[PDB]
């Protein structure tokens, strides 16, 4: 059936909508999480590959 | 091709050979007379009290 | 054979140039030294409304003289209220590139585009509560630089490949086309009265189009780059543009000859937009070097400066009724002067 | 087969409503996010597009 | 080819359980948010087809 | 076509594990959230009749 | 999707790449709580039998 | 950029300055199209041929 690859990504707030607004393709978009704030978010991504 | 291009020139330079040259200190004179008359209406040079500008 | 076309188009323009050069009758600073010149200036920001987080390209107020519109880098519109500082309206968009905005005089239409060649118009005001698009304008291979509305059922674009048009809202597809400039076009303005426009080029050139037909009646040059800014006297009879190399000219349509030139020794940097006020007594003027100053028209003298941002100013504009001045800069904020 | 673009709003807590209430016509809802709390929040949207 | 509602609705620590246990018949459940003695958000969502 | 039923559990910070590993059959799981410590929790079952 | 397994898995902060990028086979990623700073995480299977 | 594999040893820019390119016990060099329309970056051309573990990548040109 169907598989999955996770990745963590970092930022900080000045260049947050750079990057989700700029994001690859084929890549999805997962929880999004406040640590250490200032900024330094998480982000979470997912790709899914079949065959 | 270039002649096109050539067909384009003598098509409008022509038409802007024929136009109207007129005096430029009456023109000058207008556009001081248009600038002093409407001297009211410029709240930057002429300032108004704090109640007028709603903006503060 | 085509030399001697080549040399009669010379000779035309030879004996035009000489018929131009007399009818030049004032030269304005000795006539115009005799009046006093206006006082110093300093005015004070008021309010520093956020919300964008990129870096702005464009704005443009409304006849309703409270409403203002903005565009970022990666694509959004926000309607702000620039009495309370309070958003009205927040729409996303499908394109990371939006480099122009306009919005109707009526109230209720919004358009935008840019380099994604596609210019989609919005539809405010809607029996049900949500905001969605109304049409798009497809037809043009280059990207989009400006857009202004003739009426609500018209509206004018600036292509990039050498072309601007007109179009029909509810059929879609171009009532009349115009053609001949042959650099690139980056800005054009309307006239006060709906009957004319002109278009600025890359190389220097000034054009003067009809709207009903569309004949070229005059044309203008003098500068060495990119004309960005062109903007109009309220009474309708002169045009004053902005170039890169630090130079504003002031051109009249009669004596089709560059009357004054701004220019001063200590600037180094290009004017990206220029802005007459009600009368039309200063004129100002914005730069890279990330400051903006005051200018006086007559004089050719500067009056002040403003405190500028952190980052290069790129809009500038002015209300219908004069009292309010909206600036915005690449580090996503917008300033109220009074 | 299938793509998606994202964007981020911010909105403070009193046009909150408003602006929720009144999305457009297909940008869908993700997640709400709490930053630097008067108080201040982020939006992450998504829409999909085909071809 | 879908279409979907969105509202906002506020409820205090104590009259959440009433809230989320009974409610209507066809809206979801979203997110739940912790504003600011303790007060809650609440998102929910239907699909408006034909 | 298809209902919900949702249910909001309160739970300590040391039974968190044996309450999430040992869920019945049918309820899922949607939502934890922090009000020692104290946790809330969200589930749901579809109703197809 | 007649059953479902669920997990409660505690890592530290420097201890979150490398678990999220090497998890194992079949297993989904559903939730991040913020409990140096602690984390929690839930993950979950399909089995169809 | 997020990757696919789990192992990349080495990294490459172009002198021209908009391509990259990455390597690893994939067994499989890929080269990334920086410039584009909008913003994004999307995969250009996937190599392959050679059944070791890939080491070391340079451009002689674009």
């Amino acid at each position: 059936p169907v598989k999955h690859v996770y990745r963590v990504l970092q930022c900080q707030e000045e260049e947050l909508t750079q990057m989700v607004s700029t994001m690859s393709d084929g890549w999805k978009f997962e929880q999004l999480v406040s640590i250490g704030s200032q900024a330094e978010f998480l982000c979470v991504v997912s790709k899914e590959l079949h065959n | 091709a270039s002649i096109a291009q050539a067909r384009k020139l003598v098509e409008q330079l022509k038409m802007e050979a024929n136009i109207d040259r007129i005096k430029v200190s009456k023109a000058a004179a207008d556009l001081m007379a248009y600038c002093e008359a409407h001297a009211k209406e410029d709240p930057l040079l002429t300032p108004v009290p704090a109640s007028e500008n709603p903006f503060r | 054979e085509l030399d001697q076309l080549r040399q009669e188009a010379e000779q035309l323009k030879n004996q035009i140039r000489d018929a131009r050069k007399a009818c030049a009758d004032a030269t304005l600073s000795q006539i115009t030294n005799n009046i006093d010149p206006v006082g110093r200036i300093q005015m004070r920001t008021r309010r520093t409304l956020r919300g964008h987080l990129a870096k702005i390209y464009a704005m443009h107020w409304g006849t309703d003289s409270r409403l203002l519109v903005s565009a970022s880098q990666d694509g959004k519109l926000i309607i702000w209220d620039s009495y309370t500082t309070n958003k009205v309206h927040a729409i996303p968009l499908r394109s990371s590139w939006v480099m122009t905005c306009a919005y109707a005089p009526s109230g209720n239409y919004v358009a935008c585009g840019g380099l994604d060649n596609i210019c989609s118009i919005y539809n405010l005001k809607t029996r049900e509560g949500n905001v969605r698009v109304s049409r798009e304008l497809a037809g043009h291979t280059g990207y989009l630089s400006c857009c202004r509305f003739l009426d609500d059922n018209q509206i004018v674009t600036s292509s990039g490949d050498t072309t601007c048009a007109l179009w029909d809202i509810e059929t879609g597809q171009q009532t009349t086309t115009f053609t001949g400039h042959t650099g690139d076009v980056m800005s054009l303005s309307l006239a006060p009265d709906t009957r004319l426009f002109v278009s600025g080029a890359c190389d220097a050139s000034a054009k003067l189009w009809d709207v009903r037909e569309g004949m070229c009646r005059q044309t203008f040059t003098g500068h060495e780059s990119d004309i960005n800014a062109i903007c109009f006297f309220p009474n309708g009879n002169a045009f004053a543009t902005g170039s890169d190399d630090a130079t504003c000219r002031l051109f009249d349509l009669r004596a089709d000859q560059e009357l004054m030139t701004y220019s001063h020794d200590n600037i180094i940097c290009g004017i990206t937009s220029v802005s007459f006020s009600k009368s039309g007594r200063l004129l100002l003027a914005g730069y890279d070097d990330f400051n903006c100053n005051v200018w006086d028209a007559l004089k050719a003298d500067r009056a002040g400066v403003l405190a500028g941002h952190d980052n290069r100013v790129s809009c500038l504009g002015v209300t219908d009724d004069g009292m309010a001045v909206a600036t915005g800069s690449w580090d996503s904020f917008l300033k109220i002067w009074n």
